[PDB]
């Protein structure tokens, strides 16, 4: 998945 | 959303303005030192290189790998920006959070050299909030592999630059940039398009208010997307070279989950 994959990323896009 | 396209272009300025720290008006007065009678300290030679270091992060290995964590910085915090930026676009974050990252993923650093233009001239480019140059020739008499990495970028941002764009014509670029129709794993490509058709038709617009004698800047501005892509994906396998064949040569974990997979 690219939720796992891109974590950091991730959390960066919600709020 | 039909209805949100008559300040769509303003919209997406303000948030240009709103996030990103260092811009193209900003850096140009620099660059033409107007404002000031003390210019950046100059990086030309490994020891001009040693006395900004003294600044320290206001470790610690062989120069090349120094200057090379030190743009990882900067990368990191340019994304980051980009981040917030693309929040701000009309329909992003009402995207599938899958597609709000393979937008991201693959769209930051075509973006990031987009806006790279602004602090470069063909000597070099503003560095540390425009407190600092590091020369163009010192990049390049870099070794072996490190002193090939911000060559190419100088080479697209002078004839990037001959284009006189403005902030409000960049802000709408990359927002072209990043909502992308055609990256790789994209959920719902349709909504996406959509979202594209709308930047891209009032970018035009805006183009042509803004440059009414620059009569195909669009056209030429579609092939600086292009341009940007072939040079990511060129940057992408030259930093997977240095990750292979370089110990020191560490990644910030942003910027590892980026490359990881990309081209
Ligand atoms: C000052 O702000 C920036 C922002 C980006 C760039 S960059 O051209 O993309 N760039 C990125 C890296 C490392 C990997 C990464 O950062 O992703 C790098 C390493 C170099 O070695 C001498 C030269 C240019 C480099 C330069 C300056």
């Amino acid at each position: 998945s690219l939720t796992e994959r891109h974590k950091i990323l991730h959390r960066l896009l919600q709020e | 959303e039909t209805a949100d396209l008559k300040s769509l272009a303003k919209r997406i300025y303000e948030a240009y303005l709103k996030n990103f720290n260092m811009n193209k008006v900003k850096a140009r007065v620099i660059l033409s030192g107007k404002a000031s009678n003390n210019p950046p300290f100059v990086i030309h030679d490994m020891e001009t290189l040693c006395m900004a270091e003294k600044t320290l992060v206001a470790q610690n290995k062989e120069a090349e790998v120094r200057i090379f964590h030190c743009c990882q910085c900067t990368s990191v915090e340019t994304v980051t920006e980009l981040t917030e930026f693309a929040k701000a676009i009309p329909g992003f974050a009402n995207l599938d959070l899958n597609d709000q990252v393979t937008l991201l993923k693959y769209g930051v650093y075509e973006a990031i050299f987009a806006m790279l233009s602004s602090v470069m001239n063909k000597d070099g480019m503003l560095v540390a909030y425009g407190n600092g140059f590091i020369t163009r020739e010192f990049l390049k008499s870099l070794r072996k592999p490190f002193c090939d990495i911000m060559e190419p970028k100088f080479d697209f941002a002078m004839k990037f630059n001959a284009l006189e764009l403005d902030d409000s014509d960049i802000s709408l670029f990359v927002a072209a940039i990043i909502c992308c129709g055609d990256r790789p794993g994209l959920l719902n490509v349709g909504h996406i398009e959509k979202m594209q058709e709308g930047i891209v038709h009032v970018l035009r617009l805006h183009l042509q208010s803004n440059h009414p004698d620059d009569i195909f800047l669009f056209p030429k501005l579609l092939q600086k997307m292009a341009d940007l892509r072939q040079l990511v994906t060129e940057h992408a396998q030259l930093v997977q070279i240095i990750k292979k064949t370089e110990s020191d040569a560490a990644l910030h974990p942003l910027l590892q989950e980026i490359y990881r997979d990309m081209y």
